[PDB]
RNA sequence: GGUAGUAAUUUGUACAGUUUGAGGGUCUAUGAUACCACCCGGUACAGGAGAUAACUGUACAGGCCACUG
């Protein structure tokens, strides 16, 4: 139902993730370059 | 194996801005990459610095977070950051503490009257001893001479006896001398240990022992010429008390110990208080022939070493003098915080910190030297991990309510 | 006297793992019902990794006529 805190996976809990580590992007969105703070909407 | 423990180029930018993240994250947390791939454990991409414990990957670091020694190490860290923040004390307050030390002094100290009824005990000490050993004699030592310990610290007196006498027959006649003895009473094989029936006061004999009567006029020497240190000592050593680490049957330090961590204290300040006896002057002198130096006997205003002489007290032009509440402080934060007990130490003879592979020391616990007995370890009665950290927290909540 | 080893037993510390417990959720307006067909978002944050006791094993400080001369 959330985005996970590290992969950003939904389904998959941050315990739970196995994959490789990848980058932490802002979901609001999907910039690697922005923020949550600095959203170019926002 | 000369290989970067994470290659920046075998990850793309993005990659690797992310991975910079996460190590950011990590250092938050006290996690820190390895430089380079450990020899022994090359698997390991991170150390822990809060339990020094290697950690394989990201997620093992958050595992670790997780674990409760950390968030305890975390704290630790915590309370030493606000500690070290905590202004000096203001006038008013290191007068208030010069006060506190006074009258500790008075309330629990050993004062000259102290002293000439000790003498008066060791007095009918030789008198019933003489109808039966003319030849040995009796000197006070350990706390009695030093003046440095409490009042109602138990009297300790020490016998010489000719060399054709054995230390464990002159104990045991000195024993049945006690037994028949009306002025002794709770008498025990154990040093002999006796309670006096007059004074009231515990009472312990001794033979031989002659590094513990160095020390002890060692130290009555340095209080003597430091006035400063025997308030200072005597504060120490009622902290000692009050915490119950004074008492060695519970894993407690031995009182001595205290003052001599009192007196490295007032040596290593910034400005110097009193001398080392060995020291780069001396011709020859190395850590490595540290062992061979000894110190052979204590003279006014003097000592002597062997491998010469040195000052009992510093001589400089315009020596600070500073009070005794703020020299109690300064301990505080010596030994609470500057001084890591661990691995370095109390070397009253050398300047230099003494390394623990030096001596091959445990490294464990608080660790102290004696000035004439370089390969005894003072502080064995502290075997417990928990009783050594029981320490560092008094030590650090003392500094905390002083500061 | 020094070094280490040491069955049967005695303390202390955790818990890599198991399992029992209350709690935790918050966030409803966004319906799709009935055993006719059951599941989407707007109220609702931040860059934040989520337990304490009973239980199993494992190194580590002391105790033990343990243990040694
Ligand atoms: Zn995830």
């Amino acid at each position: 139902g959330d985005r996970c805190y590290n992969c950003g996976g939904l389904d998959h809990h941050a315990k739970e993730c196995k994959l490789p580590p990848q980058p932490k992007k802002c979901h609001f969105c999907q910039s690697i370059s922005h923020m949550v703070a600095s959203c170019p909407l926002k | 194996l000369e290989g970067p423990v994470i290659d920046e180029s075998v990850l793309s930018t993005k990659e690797l801005l992310g991975l910079q993240q996460a190590e950011e994250r990590l250092k938050r947390d006290c996690i820190d990459r390895l430089k380079r791939r450990p020899r022994n454990y090359p698997t390991a991409k991170y150390t822990c610095r809060l339990c020094d414990v290697l950690i394989e990957s990201i997620a093992f670091a958050h595992k670790h977070i997780k674990e409760k020694r950390h968030k305890k190490n975390i704290k630790e860290k915590q309370e030493e950051e606000l500690l070290t923040t905590l202004p000096p004390p203001t006038p008013s307050q290191i007068n208030a503490v010069g006060i506190a030390i006074d009258k500790v002094v008075q309330e629990f100290g050993l004062h000259n009257e102290n002293l000439e009824q000790r003498l008066e005990i060791k007095r009918i000490m030789e008198n019933v001893f003489q109808h039966k050993l003319p030849d040995c004699s009796l000197r006070l030592y350990g706390s009695s001479c030093s003046r440095l310990g409490f009042k109602n610290s138990d009297v300790n007196i020490d016998i010489q006896f000719p060399a054709i006498m054995s230390q464990p027959d002159v104990l045991l006649l000195v024993q049945e001398c006690l037994k028949n003895s009306d002025s002794f009473i709770d008498v025990d094989a154990d040093v002999v240990v006796c309670r006096e029936k007059q004074s009231g006061l515990l009472c312990k004999v001794s033979a031989g022992n002659e590094n513990a009567c160095l020390t002890t006029k060692h130290l009555t020497a340095l209080g003597k010429l430091e006035p400063k240190l025997v308030p200072l000592v005597i504060a120490f050593r009622y902290w000692a008390k009050l915490c119950s680490i004074d008492r060695p049957e519970e894993g407690g330090l031995p009182p001595y110990v205290f003052a001599l961590m009192a007196i490295f204290f007032l040596q290593q300040r910034k400005e110097p208080l009193l001398p080392v006896y060995l020291g780069s002057w001396i011709e020859g002198f190395s850590l490595s022939k540290l062992g061979n130096f000894n110190l052979q006997d204590i003279e006014k205003d003097v000592v002597i070493w062997e491998h010469g002489q040195v000052s009992l007290i510093l001589d400089v032009k315009h020596q600070p003098s500073v009070p005794v509440g703020q020299l109690w402080v300064e301990l505080l934060r010596f030994y609470a915080l500057e001084f890591n007990l661990a691995d370095l130490v109390i070397s009253i003879r050398v300047k230099e910190l003494v390394s623990r592979e030096l001596k091959d020391w445990p490294k464990k616990r608080i660790a102290i030297e004696d000035p004439y007995s370089v390969k005894r370890n003072v502080a064995r009665t502290l075997n417990s991990q928990p009783v050594f950290e029981y320490i560092l927290h008094c030590l650090r909540t003392t500094y905390k309510y002083f500061a």
